[PDB]
C-alpha cells in the first residue's frame, strides 16, 4: 500500500493503477462475453510508481481489448464516480505501436504535477483495441474550458506527437 | 500562480527510477500473469 517515507520523493496525490480486460463477442471469440476490472494497487512517491509500473508489461504489448487506467485515489475510473461525473477527457486516438511511449509520457506529466490546473485532473487511461489504441486524460469539470485548454496545451507539449495528431474532448454525460 | 508543493519533470522522474527493487505484491496476483514483467 501507500505510505508516505522520509528517503523517498512524494507525489502530490496517492494514485492507483487499475486494470481492465474485455471479451467482447459470442460470435466474435468461442468463449462468451466477458468484462471485468481490478484494482492493481496505490502508490505515494514516485519510487514506489517505478516499482508499480517497472514490473507492468508496456501497453502496446497488451492483446485484445484491454485498458491501464492510472486515477487518483478514491476515484473509481468509470464516469458516474461522484468525481467524474460533471468532468471529460481529452482523446488521442493512436496507429499501433505508439501508446506506450505517449502513455508514459502522459503519466510522467500527470504524476510530476504538470498540469498545472490544481485539483481538476482525475486520471488517465489508455486503451488497446485491434486497429488502434486511445489514450486520454480525465478531468473534473468538463465546462471548465480554461482548465481544458490549459491540458491540451500540457499534452501538445510533453506528449511529443506528430503535428498531424488530431485530440478530441467529450463531456462524459454527452454519450446519454 | 499557485504551484503544486511536489511538482517533477520527466527527467527529474526516470532520475529516481530505482534499478533494484522489489516487485509490489499488490501485482502478485494470478489475475495480473498476462501483464507482469
Amino acid at each position: 500500500g501507500p505510505h508516505m517515507l522520509e528517503a523517498e520523493h512524494p507525489l502530490q496525490y496517492n494514485y492507483t493503477f487499475w486494470y481492465s480486460r474485455r471479451t467482447p463477442g459470442r460470435p466474435t471469440s468461442s468463449q462468451s462475453y466477458e468484462q471485468n476490472i481490478k484494482q492493481i494497487g496505490t502508490f505515494a512517491s514516485v519510487e514506489q510508481f517505478w516499482r508499480f509500473y517497472s514490473h507492468m508489461v508496456r501497453p502496446g504489448d497488451l492483446t485484445g481489448h484491454s485498458d491501464f487506467h492510472l486515477f487518483k485515489e478514491g476515484i473509481k475510473p468509470m464516469w458516474e464516480d461522484d468525481a467524474n461525473k460533471n468532468g471529460g477527457k481529452w482523446i488521442i486516438r493512436l496507429r499501433k505501436g505508439l501508446a506506450s511511449r505517449c502513455w508514459e509520457n502522459l503519466i510522467l506529466a500527470m504524476l510530476g504535477e504538470q498540469f498545472m490546473v490544481g485539483e481538476e485532473i482525475c486520471g488517465a487511461v489508455v486503451s488497446v483495441r485491434f486497429q488502434e489504441d486511445i489514450i486520454s486524460i480525465w478531468n473534473k469539470t468538463a465546462s471548465d474550458q480554461a482548465t481544458t485548454a490549459r491540458i491540451r496545451d500540457t499534452l501538445r507539449r510533453v506528449l511529443n506527437l506528430p503535428p498531424n495528431t488530431i485530440m478530441e474532448y467529450k463531456t462524459h454525460t454527452d454519450s446519454i | 500562480y499557485k504551484l503544486a508543493d511536489y511538482r517533477y519533470g520527466r527527467e527529474e522522474m526516470l532520475a529516481l527510477f530505482l534499478k533494484d527493487n522489489k516487485i509490489p505484491s499488490d501485482l502478485l496476483d494470478k489475475e495480473f500473469l498476462p501483464i507482469l514483467q
